[PDB]
């Protein structure tokens, strides 16, 4: 159970470059191949490149040809992936990972009069340990804490003994934001929606919860909003 | 070298079997005999978990209801007795031809009976209005299947280009989805109109449902 540690989230302007780093417990990149995989929100896995733990082989996807450098320090203590010429299309979570290969002799021709003719190939057998990822956001936006507005429970959010209420978490950058209710004490019937990216380049999301209509007179509802990038911590009471 | 996964979207009745196809334009069999094809499950919020490697081998700790087969170009992942822990996206990955590549994925969800959304509407807060903007929020709660349509009306006029929506992941307990839509206007536009309405279409509704309020009361 090797653990991979990745560098922190970054925001980069279109046209610039990011260099992501990765370390493995026990210096495991010495003995296990490194892979890079990225994934944009709501989209598929995309293999980027790899380096053999032997340090004698590197490869990239066709799309990253001329865009990406994969390198490591001596003793393979840290591994790096540099992506240049960033666009909004490069906004994704970038994962570092270990994998296993089969290094096999593909070509062999017997030479009776000296060393043999050989060619060896690498074949990917497994992707093993995934890092937690590094979120890279490609945008010219400025860090901004959200405004938090109540979604008040009313007759227009109530029926059959149940009411809905929520918080609108408007205009923040970058991701991520976390939301809890009553300091984690309220979890049943909570829906916290994925953020949407607005035209302004800022994000918004809402969190809603359904509760018994009965309880509106007596139970307090507070949404707790945390936006670490801006050190913004908001507790908002939601009244009828 | 191309990979096609099929189907793109697969609803499965709990306890029923599932069958996923991964086909490649080129053989994935090395001359030594091994097929370099792997299957991965990615659940919402998680990194992918290896299920099957070298086409037919379960990975360590993978329950025996997952099984892989196939050789050459055509490969299958069977899941017997599907449950909510099996929900997510399944990717195959070919490891024979450099550069290595993932398939585009098959999305698997729990199939359940039809459920129309409960629809709730929220006017903008007095605090938000103070700042010169009005967001109206519509919530569609606990519906299935995932396909739903929200149309915002202002004094019955159809709106476009001023709203955004977001859908949750499938609830593991009741197998439903929830959706929120947010209409955004300036305070100025918002105060020129009276009726704000969220009109909703879904397989579970025999005709569209409108939730509305009048500005003020």
């Amino acid at each position: 159970q090797v653990q991979l540690v990745q560098s922190g989230a970054e925001v980069k302007k279109p046209g610039s470059s990011v260099k992501v780093s990765c370390k493995a417990s026990g210096n495991s990149f010495s003995n296990h191949d490194v892979h890079w995989v990225r994934q944009a929100t709501g989209q598929g896995l995309e293999w980027m490149g790899w380096m053999s733990h032997e340090g004698d082989k590197t490869g990239l996807a066709q799309k990253f040809q001329g865009r990406v450098t994969i390198t490591r320090d001596s003793g393979a203590s840290t591994v790096y992936m540099e992506l240049r010429g960033l666009t909004a299309d490069d906004t994704a979570i970038y994962y570092c990972l270990t994998g296993s290969k089969h290094r096999l002799r593909d070509y062999f021709l017997y030479n009776e009069y000296g060393p043999n003719y050989e060619e060896w190939g690498d074949y990917l057998a497994t992707l093993d340990v995934w890092g937690h990822g590094t979120a890279v956001t490609v945008s010219s936006a400025s860090t901004k804490g959200p405004s938090v507005f109540p979604l008040a429970p009313s007759s227009k959010s109530t029926s059959g003994g149940t009411a809905a209420l929520g918080c609108l978490v408007k205009d923040y950058f970058p991701e991520p934001v976390t939301v809890s209710w009553n300091s984690g004490a309220l979890t049943s019937g909570v829906h916290t929606f994925p953020a949407v990216l607005q035209s302004s380049g800022l994000y918004s999301l809402s969190s809603v919860v359904t509760v018994p209509s009965s309880s509106l007179g007596t139970q307090t509802y507070i949404c707790n909003v945390n936006h670490k990038p801006s050190n913004t911590k908001v507790d908002k009471k939601v009244e009828p | 070298v191309v990979i096609t996964q099929s189907p793109l979207f697969l609803p499965v009745t709990p306890g029923e079997a599932a069958s996923l196809s991964c086909k490649c334009s080129h053989s994935l069999q090395h001359s030594t005999g091994a097929n370099y094809l792997a299957w991965y499950l990615q659940r919402p919020g998680q990194t992918p978990r290896l299920l099957i490697h070298l086409a037919t081998h379960r990975a360590s700790g993978v329950p025996d209801r997952f099984s892989g087969s196939g050789s050459g170009t055509d490969f299958t992942l069977k899941i017997s007795r599907v449950e909510s822990d099996d929900v997510g996206t399944y990717y195959c990955m070919q490891g024979l031809h450099s550069p290595w590549t993932f398939g585009q994925g098959t999305k698997v969800e729990i199939k359940r009976t039809v459920a129309a959304p409960s629809v709730f509407i929220f006017p903008p807060s007095d605090e938000q209005l103070k700042s010169g903007t009005a967001s109206v929020v519509c919530l569609l709660n606990n519906f299935y299947p995932r396909e739903a349509k929200v149309q915002w009306k202002v004094d019955n006029a159809l709106q476009s280009g001023n709203s955004q929506e977001s859908v949750t992941e499938q609830d593991s307990k009741d197998s439903t989805y929830s959706l929120s839509s947010t209409l955004t206007l300036s305070k100025a536009d918002y105060e020129k109109h009276k009726v704000y309405a969220c009109e909703v279409t879904h397989q579970g509704l025999s005709s569209p449902v409108t939730k509305s309020f009048n500005r003020g009361e």
